[PDB]
Order: structure tokens, then C-alpha cells, then sequence
């Protein structure tokens, strides 16, 4: 009769490659902050009485 | 089915049986169940030994 039809067994089969290699890369964050001002002078009287001007 | 032994994907395409209402696949099926109560690890490398 026949109709077996072996296939080849041994494949070996195909894999995806990439060559990695040295590399220098820079390390840098990212953090949040407020503006503040280099001198603030809070102007308060130093005498008692009514403002005249 | 010979064109998809391809490398990424693990592509494993067929055809449906004759009364559609019947599942979507052929051949048996089973479920293997965990009564003990032990944990899902057990259960899991018993369906990998399986």
C-alpha cells in the first residue's frame, strides 16, 4: 500500500539575533522644584503712628 | 501550516469541524481539577508533567 511519508527530523531551526556591545550612556533625573527669589525684604515698620503718605 | 513555521510568533492556524455549534476544534478535551486544596503551583506543574 504505502502513504508513510517521513518528514527530514532534524531541523535545527532559526532564532533572531542581535550583537550587543559596550556602550556609555548618562544617568539623569528628573525632579520637581518651586522658584524662590534671591532676596526678599518684608518691609515692617520699626516706629508706631498712622501712615501720612 | 508550512509557510507559518516562522520565528516570532508561535502561529498554529486550522479549520473548523462540520456542525460549528460543536465547539470550534476538533479531537478530546479534559480538565484537570486540583480537589485537595493545594495550591496552583502543584496544580500547574502536574498539567506541565502531563
Amino acid at each position: 500500500c504505502g502513504k508513510s511519508e517521513a518528514p527530514p527530523p532534524a531541523q535545527t531551526p532559526e532564532v533572531g539575533i542581535v550583537t550587543l556591545e559596550a556602550q556609555t550612556v548618562t544617568l539623569n533625573t528628573e525632579l520637581p522644584g518651586r522658584t524662590n527669589a534671591f532676596r526678599i525684604a518684608e518691609v515692617r515698620p520699626q516706629v508706631n503712628g498712622i501712615i501720612l503718605k | 501550516m508550512h509557510f507559518f513555521s516562522f520565528k516570532d510568533a508561535m502561529v498554529f492556524a486550522f479549520a473548523p469541524p462540520s456542525v460549528l455549534e460543536l465547539g470550534n476544534a476538533t479531537g478530546f478535551d479534559l480538565f484537570l481539577q486540583d480537589q485537595a486544596g493545594v495550591g496552583h503551583e502543584v496544580l500547574l506543574q502536574a498539567r506541565n508533567k502531563f
